[PDB]
């Protein structure tokens, strides 16, 4: 009776969702997906609120159907939905030129939080959003700090403080970087001896643990000699200001301006430090060899070839013939005759997993039968102590297994306290 | 510069050893604490043996006699080192156990050293056997 | 002064603690030691929190059976990393 | 115009400021402000202006700065006063407190909410921290407690780690005064974490208070065992506190009393440690007494007096 | 009804007031009006010195809103009614020879919400909350409800004598505590709502002190005990004989 119609309407909703989400263009797919799911959810919630005075079971089945459909896993393919939603967030929060007032963005985000709540795989979306927010903050592509703070607050309300723990630290790092720069300027200005850096220095000091950026590459990039005084002075300032910390300069994320003024006044170019070391090495003569760049910039082969290719895209330097492949000559040369047109020239662009999941689920079930009641921390500790024999567990995987067993009616959350589990 | 783990481990062990020869147990322990964080990721067996020897020496210097005795005893079970080095590690373990505070841990260490058949060659086997028998 | 000078440099750097963890706050032994409990009578590893405080797994297990907070920052304890 | 054009205009602004000519300076500044607001998006130009007025403006020019601040405050109320008004208010109002800004804040607060009948957590916490600082300067303990409990209601804010330092330090101080050492410890730890993350002067004051709170809650766990507090363990202003903890934990009366006597004019001078030190030298004495009488079934009171350095009457009272 | 109540308050007639209240009790529509009328009837019952009606109305008021709003809502921000009813209940229980419950339900008062000087002044409120707690509360709950309570600190500094009495009694000091109790007894007897209940309370306090004085001892000197209790050895011996007998 009741379960039969509940099940049949659940399949009806699921098929309606698939039909709505199918036959969509691959270019604007995030926006269409978000809008379609939002309109379906709004229509269904209106239909169930206007009729029969709630009937909680109907929207419970609707939420279950949405949760099942959003985690639509293709054979061997990962769930693309969290990445899609993260890209939608990044596009909404970026500085588009088509209006996009702050109030409308906030309304869109607070409406989007509903479809966000169904992800159930929120760690992939969290990592994607963290990476894209880091890029946006570093490159200054955020249209408003208020919108980013509002989005982080909405995410915190949706899930919790622990979910938005690193993003809060990134936001505070951006907030305090300006104060750090002002204090560094005061420190160099108030020194007993005059300090002339020769460079207008602005830095973004970020938490290593909070930010996804890391010195994962083994690049041996030699520092340019002109801006070594800046790094030495800032290291001294940081040592005098914050005790017990160390600095690891991300040389692949720092940019800067090189000005040409005696070659016909061709305005100023803006390039990364990787693209600046080679230009500085070009000061010896118009033509240089790969050996000279290797000995000067001391960069790895991959990074150096990437820099050379990017320079060729700029047409800053060129090869006379088609001998730019892997060889020993690599006789690059300047192309000053191809002068710039603008001024800014702002260029900026598993079997083991399944085995571990099954082991964790079996361990959780066995422990829950052993105790018949436990707390979250005690359950996690017991699971770790039991499964440490084969592998080191990940807390995210343990929590996912706990959630999937709660859904499977193996264990239940206590009515009095939500952190207590009981075996059923 | 991002040095390799072996270079940092070797430099830390050298600094700890130099501070030990300077009779500076606190700085030796400070620079062995850094080495202990890198010893678990290095693959050099010689580096691990040197770190274990230096850690045992630091613990012995800090008058952590029972811990240094256990470290020396487990270092005397390593087949990589020479026979003389293993015997010296066993002798140091025996000396630290004799110098340790009387208790359950010290009694168990004394029993373990007595069960070893190589403790007879050490010059303190009589003291070891008299302390093992609660005499 | 030069032929192709540099005007501005927007640096990006990551700051981290020189020494993150060197001793469990509960057992007072080093974080790579045997937690003082496994030392006297015996796998001992590190168990981090949401505050990234890195106590011994056994020491924090014994602490959690009496107190629900982190020993250092006195905030609600949540497991992370192992 | 453009970037080079605006930079040239700023150079001319500097040049005209060099030769004073005050009326021209004011009307030029007003026209610049109006043009900037009416044409270009504020955010980036405003942070650039904020960075501009700190490198040259700090050198004396007190009356000119007062006039400029007055004119900016008067001419910025008409459009919006949210970007830089908070920081200039905190900077200028620390010393004077001329009793006027609070009045209009109270008037607008009464006007805004009750008349109409949190999405504003960050600015609410900022104004709460400003009120907390002013009331701390005025020594209003009850108002500080009320402000702390009122700010505790905000759970959707992302503030600067200096606001969260001020309010958490106020909470720790009020918890210390009331006697809740467990809450004071975590409040002071949070305040010190925020102050260390951003700041410098008010950093080795919440660490001392956190040390005192940790020692006042039966101790256990060294405060200088976390990442944040460890580098400042050997700080000249924290050496006394870390020695006090090293003596308190692993209790020994001699070391504690020697550190107290040596730093007679260093630690126990502010009314926060000097008031709470009498609770110490009693908890550590109690722990020493407990450890001493553990293996005994009958013990002489004069023996305990000799061991604890206190006389017979104090031993009996303890 | 409001004018009738005001006239009855300023006139003093109570029988017709009781008749009007009985007639109007059946007409209740809003909880707030019931609250005001319950407070008024509590005041008139206090004036009449009839505590059974006070207890019945207090119990009705507590049991009406789903067992006092279950566990408990956000603490008193501007609703000073709860402190007023707690103070009235404390006065009623104290006047009913029930000191322990009076202290229990009187200690839960706030200075910011005790600004009505028409039922019980802060000075005598602190006096009652100190004396009853000293006489009836054990050491643990006296520590956790008086010395540890920060809200009662304001009341204690309002009347420094009671604060000193409690602090000296708690810290095993009885000569000074009993001397100051005797000194303040004369002022306590001139009071209105405490005097008939003072003497017994005092004896209780003394007895408590006596017991506490022997709590940490297995052999005690009678001379030092008598000196600590401001009495001769013979009187102390008689008092301890009576205490041992019961
Ligand atoms: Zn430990
Ligand atoms: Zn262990
Ligand atoms: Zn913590």
């Amino acid at each position: 009776g009741l379960p039969h119609m509940i099940q049949e309407l659940q399949n009806h909703i699921h098929d309606e969702g698939l039909r709505a989400t199918s036959n969509l263009t691959q270019e604007n797919m995030p926006t269409l997906f978000v809008e379609s799911v939002l309109e379906v959810h709004g229509k269904f919630v209106q239909l169930i609120n206007t009729v029969l005075n709630g009937d909680q079971h109907f929207m419970s089945a609707l939420d279950k159907a949405l949760t099942s459909v959003v985690n639509y896993r293709e054979p061997k393919s990962v769930c693309k939905a969290p990445e899609l939603l993260a890209k939608y967030c990044d596009n909404l929060l970026k500085k588009s030129a088509k209006g996009m007032t702050e109030n409308e963005v906030e309304d869109r985000l607070t409406s989007f939080i509903t479809v966000f709540k169904y992800i159930d795989d929120k760690d992939v979306f969290q990592k994607f959003y963290a990476r894209m927010l880091a890029k946006r903050l570093i490159h200054g592509l955020s249209m408003s700090m208020d919108s980013e703070e509002a989005m982080i607050n909405k995410l915190k309300q949706a899930c919790g403080y622990e979910f938005t723990s690193k993003l809060h630290r990134m936001y505070t790092d951006m907030s305090v970087s300006a104060d750090l720069n002002n204090k560094f300027n005061n420190f160099i200005k108030n020194q007993d001896t005059v300090i002339d850096l020769g460079i207008s220095f602005q830095i973004y000091v970020l938490q290593a643990g909070a930010w996804p950026l890391t010195q994962a590459p083994s690049s041996t990039f030699a520092i340019p000699q002109e801006l070594e005084k800046s790094v030495q002075m800032f290291e001294l300032f940081y040592s005098q200001h914050f005790s017990g910390r160390k600095l690891t300069w991300l040389h692949y994320l720092c940019t800067g301006e090189v000005k040409m003024n005696y070659l016909g006044k061709p305005y100023v170019a803006m390039v990364t430090t990787y693209q600046m070391a080679v230009l500085l090495a070009f000061n010896n003569s118009e033509t240089v060899s790969y050996k000279e760049l290797q000995d000067s910039t001391q960069m790895n082969e991959k990074e150096l070839t990437k820099t050379i290719k990017s320079l060729l895209d700029v047409k800053m330097i060129n090869h006379d013939s088609e001998k730019e492949d892997i060889d020993a000559e690599s006789s690059f040369s300047l192309n000053m005759n191809f002068s710039s047109k603008r001024t800014k020239f702002k260029i900026t662009t598993s079997a083991v997993d399944e085995d571990r999941k099954m082991y964790l689920q079996a361990a959780i079930v066995r422990i829950m039968k052993a105790r018949k009641v436990l707390r979250h921390n005690a359950l996690i500790q017991e699971v770790i102590s039991q499964s440490r024999a084969r592998f080191n567990p990940s807390i995210s995987m343990i929590k996912k297994c706990i959630e999937v067993l709660i859904d499977k009616q193996y264990i239940e959350r206590s009515q009095a306290s939500a952190d207590e589990y009981s075996y059923v | 510069k991002q040095y390799n783990v072996d270079y940092k481990l070797e430099t830390y062990l050298k600094i700890a050893r130099l501070y030990l020869e300077d009779d500076d147990p606190v700085q030796a322990e400070a620079y062995i604490n850094r080495a202990s964080l890198l010893q678990n990721e290095s693959t050099n067996e010689q580096l691990q043996i040197h770190y274990k020897v230096c850690y045992a020496r630091v613990l012995d210097y800090r008058r952590k006699f029972i811990e240094a005795a256990q470290r020396y005893n487990e270092l005397s079970y390593k087949t990589i080192v020479h026979e003389s080095e293993r015997l010296e590690a066993l002798k140091h373990a025996l000396h630290c156990t004799i110098l340790a505070s009387a208790g359950q841990q010290r009694s168990r260490m004394l029993a373990t050293l007595f069960k070893d058949e190589r403790c007879q060659q050490l010059a303190a086997y009589g003291i070891l056997e008299k302390m093992y028998l609660d005499r | 002064k030069k032929r192709f000078e540099v005007k501005k440099w927007n640096a990006v750097a990551l700051w981290a603690w020189d020494i993150v963890v060197d001793n469990c706050a509960i057992c007072r032994n080093h974080i790579m030691d045997l937690c003082i409990e496994c030392q006297a009578n015996q796998e001992c590893t590190v168990a981090w929190g949401v505050c990234n405080h890195a106590f011994h797994f056994h020491c924090i297990s014994r602490w959690l059976k009496t107190r629900q907070v982190c020993p250092l920052d006195n905030r609600e304890w949540e497991f992370q990393k192992y | 115009k453009g970037e080079w054009g605006f930079k040239a205009l700023k150079q001319m602004i500097k040049i005209n400021f060099k030769l004073t000519n005050f009326p021209e300076m004011m009307n030029r500044y007003k026209q610049l402000l109006t043009y900037i607001r009416s044409a270009v998006t504020r955010n980036y130009s405003e942070k650039s202006i904020n960075s501009i007025l700190d490198y040259i403006s700090t050198s004396k020019q007190m009356d000119l700065l007062q006039e400029f601040y007055e004119t900016t405050l008067e001419a910025l109320k008409d459009a919006k006063n949210d970007r830089l008004w908070f920081k200039t208010n905190t900077k200028l109002g620390k010393l004077y407190l001329e009793r006027e800004e609070y009045g209009k804040l109270q008037k607008i607060l009464r006007q805004l909410h009750q008349s109409c009948q949190l999405k504003k957590g960050t600015q609410l916490l900022e104004i709460y921290a400003l009120e907390i600082q002013m009331y701390t300067a005025q020594k209003n303990n009850k108002k500080l407690k009320a402000l702390y409990e009122q700010s505790l209601h905000i759970k959707s804010a992302i503030p600067h780690p200096l606001i969260m330092g001020v309010i958490r330090e106020c909470g720790g101080k009020m918890h210390l005064r009331e006697g809740e050492f467990e809450k004071a410890h975590t409040d002071f730890f949070e305040a010190f974490k925020n102050y260390d993350e951003s700041g410098s002067p008010r950093r080795t004051t919440c660490l001392k208070y956190l040390v005192l709170a940790n020692m006042l809650m039966k101790s256990g766990i060294n405060p200088f065992d976390s990442q944040e507090a460890k580098p400042y363990k050997n700080d000249p202003e924290i050496l006394a506190m870390t020695n006090l903890v090293s003596a308190y934990q692993n209790n020994d009366i001699t070391e504690f009393e020697k550190i107290l006597k040596t730093n007679h004019s260093n630690i126990m001078d502010d009314p926060f440690i000097r008031e709470h030190i009498e609770e110490l030298l009693r908890n550590i004495r109690t722990q020493v007494l407990i450890k001493l009488i553990k293996p005994y079934t009958r013990i002489h009171i004069p023996f305990i007096s000799k061991e604890l350095n206190i006389d017979v009457a104090d031993v009996e009272s303890l | 009804h409001d004018d009738l109540g005001d006239h009855y308050l300023d006139c003093g007639d109570l029988s017709n007031a009781l008749k009007c209240y009985s007639r109007a009790r059946d007409y209740c529509t809003s909880a707030k009006h019931v609250i005001n009328m319950c407070l008024n009837v509590i005041k008139v019952s206090v004036y009449l010195q009839n505590w059974s009606h006070v207890l019945s109305y207090v119990s009705k008021a507590e049991s009406t809103p789903e067992i006092a709003e279950q566990r408990g809502e956000r603490d008193s921000q501007t609703q000073a009614i709860l402190t007023k009813l707690k103070c009235a209940a404390g006065l009623a229980e104290l006047a009913a020879r029930k000191y322990k419950q009076a202290a229990k339900c009187l200690l839960l008062a706030s200075f910011d919400h005790c600004d009505f000087p028409e039922l019980l002044s802060p000075s005598n409120v602190a006096i009652y909350g100190g004396l009853c707690a000293l006489a009836t509360f054990d050491r643990q709950e006296l520590q956790r409800n008086v010395i540890s309570s920060s809200s009662f600190k304001l009341f204690l500094e309002l009347e420094p004598q009671v604060r000193d009495i409690i602090f000296k009694f708690y810290e095993s000091k009885y000569a000074s505590c009993l001397k100051m109790l005797d000194e303040m007894k004369d002022n306590l007897l001139l009071d209105m709502y405490l005097a008939p209940h003072v003497r017994t309370l005092y004896t209780q306090i003394r007895n408590r002190a006596l017991i506490q004085y022997f709590s940490p001892y297995v052999s005690a000197d009678m001379h030092r005990m008598a000196a600590a209790f401001n009495t001769t050895v013979a009187a102390l011996e008689d008092e301890l004989t009576q205490l041992i007998l019961e």
